[PDB]
């Protein structure tokens, strides 16, 4: 049980260290996502607002 | 046991020989590479005590034995201690004798081929196996993996070769070869201990070394800083306490010893590490290629153990891998036996039936004929 | 030990349920991002096809 | 699938396999018209794998493949590997068989007529077809464009054709059949690239360069301007992303590869491009069909899809030509996939329905039948 | 210490640096294109020891240097090595000052552009050159063996380039770059050494195995008929002594390294071979040059002192090439100094006075010059 303990104390602090590192990802997902749409779709979308005087004439 | 007459299945390293019956999931006997020579006179009679003991024996009583192991860096260099460990898994151990099965042997593509040589001719001459097969491990960590593409980096005992396979093929050219492996690794902590004032140098002290290696070490995500903190907090020491009752404290040198895996240097090889080798065989491979197994790098064998080593490998990849493309390691539960896993995978497979070196073919040609049939 | 283990086990495959949300919702957000890369690229590229083509008039 | 004997419409050239049925408007499916074949030797057991990969599962899985064009500049050599392309053309996209079907291929006028007997050849004795017809790619180039009269340019990636026809007739002797094609731009950029400090040599590279060509490039009206500033500024380079993460920025390159169509010098051609040869077919001819060929130059095939080729070719041309006269470039959206609407075209008017060779005729004659049904 | 301000020839490849005095038939500093750096820690202190060690140096306390190469496949990635190299080789052993002694510099026809450049702006900023000039080794080849027409196959360590020139005119559109040169044989062969069991990675290793190649490969003109014997005996074994006094016997490894020229599938290499570049480089040209070029096949650097390959690629161009046709290779014993032979022919010629760029040119237009003042 002390090894048991201490593999279950690895897995408990590699799953906090791997929810860290998720947390990390997670946020950086969540940022990534969070920048990508945010220029993405506010620059192709405002593309498409371009597009609608890009097009006139 | 078995009720079938299925085909054997058995890696063998400088570290552990793992065995069982194709078809399982798991080894059923696992022991240790190891023949052990007692270095003592005896006084007391009638005492039994072994002229050599093997596998378990060997480390059971190894208080009076020197302990040495048949396979280096990869290859077998005493075939006789090969014959005994292989005689004690089958027959004593799994209670199978080969001779009415089918034997699977395993090698990495740049293995010297006198050892696929040696293994074919042990298997149909001392054991009298019907049939035999000499399998990639990298095609084996591969199957135990789910995948058929992948870089399979064989972080063992004895020596890494990092082979790329895609769609199951072979891409021989980029298999970039290390002198690097979990022997070194220990020694690197037996002389940082004797730093500390430890001296092990014998065979009992040898073992404890590689015992702590195994139970204590990491691969630290960050070396400079963990460093920056082991070196300054004894709180992250860690309290191995050895056979005889007294124990030892290692700190920062807990992770330099995994560190050799980023830092061969630290054992005098001129190389930058597993990692290095990971990226040389991937950028060596087909432009076509790279993104899959870049998407698929794929952890085998031992040292893979590390808690530190999953996402130090990770990140090291990343930092030299290609942008837009998604890089990412598999880090699988088959570790450190994803061979052994991988062999049951083949060796029951039906399509494998006919890839069998049978011991007729094998007595009319000699065991060179393992170069012509296998691979 | 029993009880730390409990706790370690628990505390670590509970965690481990955080790695797989976390690495779950990390996924889902790659592709959620991936769709908003593949949005956003579709429609830079559809506006620079058509700009290309329409460069002229 | 199809609910009428509608004849199977293909063009199946150096390049792409355009194929749909007659009366459509388009070709229904477009792939590149590739065998490929692994380039290593295979390690895993029971991964399936094929002998050849066709069309797009050639490039699906490249990272292992040598791919091959059956088709060299406009003429079938590899027929075998063109019995795969049509059987995936027909019953893995198209969902169509011959056997039920009459089928429509098209070749240029001066292609050399084996490849007229090998296509009715194979059509009819692997597919069974019930009717063969090989069409005039030039016939079809008009058709689709709306034309009795003007100039075939056919700029494609075999062979660039130019041939004047007026009132629905030939006017052969004045057909200036040129070896300059999209094939040699993919190559010559490959060795401009290398220039840049980015060599590429492989089939995977020349597949990368190949769509590096068709994203990145154009001609421009005045080649030595555009060449000016694009040698000048980092304001005329685009950059492209390669499958495996590489990013490499392209100049002048994006343009002094496609200017080859007007200086073929560039890679040893002896020609003074294509706007001379358009130029030249057009002054071979009476005068009574001259007002009518120079305000008819009338484009198909790739390469006219470039900015500025249009208006590179009418310049050009114009400034030849005599004043007075009108001189004008025809170059409708249906581009690169008008041959294959032409195609359409012919199949599908009452007045073809008596030009195919049936499957009678041809076991009767043989495959040299052609040259006397066709045209 | 030389008595006229004449030109030095220096012909830096991805191998070595044969360097000398315009005028001359031979090269005086001929020097590997190495500099090595120190991987241990010192312990003694006042031994003198270098940062940087380059050509012999590199080589002579190599036992302790990792030892690099500053140019690659063509090319100089490291250009503060190679003025490291340039300094050595022009002050100590050719005792020369630049400054007074305008240099010739060497490049393959397709070479990146960025090479040809930098190569200029070292010698003029840091050298202070006079004037300077870069070379097609394939122009120097053809004037070496005195002739204006032939195929120049420069096979050295970095690229083969296979060019083909006419009446001193390029004919660059039958270039066939090929990515295969004596540096993958290199690595080959210690891919299979390894299986032979005896592995070589390290910089003593790496250098050893070149070593072993160019004193015991050989191509010969049968490879099946080669290895069915060398496969089956030890009589077409040979011995190469190794640094320490110790000994490695090599038998079909010995032929199987180069035949990767005729077989670049043992490297991973999408190639047909370099037989078969030659015989696209000439029937690439127009059918009234063919002749000549099939007549003039000239060999030039590297690997062509490989033992039976004059005649080799003789038999495999008449292989491909069509009958009655003469297929004729040029191979004399100054075969690999050709290029420095033609380098000192060209830079002392007072025809070619007038192509050497001043450092008054130089500074007005800047090193991209070259591109436009060689050739």
């Amino acid at each position: 049980l002390s090894d048991k303990l201490k593999e279950a104390e690895t897995r408990a602090e590699f799953a906090e260290r791997s929810v860290t590192k998720l947390e990390k990802s997670i946020d950086d997902l969540e940022d990534e996502l969070y920048a990508q749409k945010l220029k993405y779709k506010a620059i192709s979308e405002e593309l498409d607002h371009a597009l609608n005087d890009m097009t006139s004439i | 046991d078995e009720d079938e007459t299925t085909a054997l299945v058995c890696d063998n390293g400088s570290g552990l020989v793992k065995a069982g019956f194709a078809g399982d999931d798991a080894p059923r006997a696992v022991f240790p590479s190891i023949v052990g020579r007692p270095r003592h006179q005896g006084v007391m009679v009638g005492m039994g005590q072994k002229d050599s003991y093997v596998g378990d024996e060997a480390q059971s009583k190894r208080g009076i034995l020197t302990l040495k192991y048949p396979i280096e860096h990869g290859i077998i260099t005493n075939w006789d201690d090969m014959e005994k460990i292989w005689h004690h898994t089958f027959y004593n151990e799994l209670r199978v004798a080969p001779e009415e099965h089918p034997t699977l042997l395993t090698e990495a593509p740049l293995n010297p081929k006198a050892n696929r040589e040696k293994m074919t001719q042990i298997m149909f001459e001392t054991f009298n196996v019907p049939a035999m097969y000499v399998a990639i491990q990298a095609v084996l960590s591969l199957y135990a993996s789910g995948r058929t593409t992948g870089i399979v980096l064989d972080s063992g005992d004895g020596v890494t070769h990092n082979v790329p396979i895609y769609e199951g093929y072979a891409l021989p050219h980029a298999i970039m070869r290390l002198d690097l492996a979990g022997r070194d690794l220990t020694d690197y902590l037996m002389k940082i201990l004797t730093e500390r004032g430890y001296s092990f140098v014998t065979t009992a002290e040898r073992e404890i070394v590689r015992d702590i290696k195994e139970k204590l070490c990491y691969v630290a995500l960050d070396f400079e800083n963990e460093m920056a903190t082991a070196a300054s907090s004894s709180s992250l020491e860690k309290s191995y306490e050895l056979p005889d009752g007294q124990v030892i404290t290692i700190g920062n040198e807990r992770f330099r010893c995994p560190e050799t895996l980023f830092q061969p240097s630290f054992i005098g090889m001129e190389s930058a590490g597993i990692h290095e080798t990971t990226y040389n065989s991937i950028m060596k491979c087909d432009i076509d290629i790279r993104k899959d197994l870049y998407a698929n790098n794929v952890m085998s064998g031992g040292t893979t153990m590390y808690p530190g080593i999953a996402d130090r490998m990770q990140k090291e990849i990343t930092a030299l891998a290609p942008s837009t493309m998604k890089i990412k390691i598999i880090a699988p539960p088959e570790r450190k036996y994803s061979v052994w896993i991988g062999g049951s995978i083949l060796a029951s497979l039906s399509t494998f039936q006919q890839m069998w070196i049978t011991k007729q073919e094998y007595d009319e040609a000699g065991p060179s004929i393992v170069h012509r049939k296998c691979f």
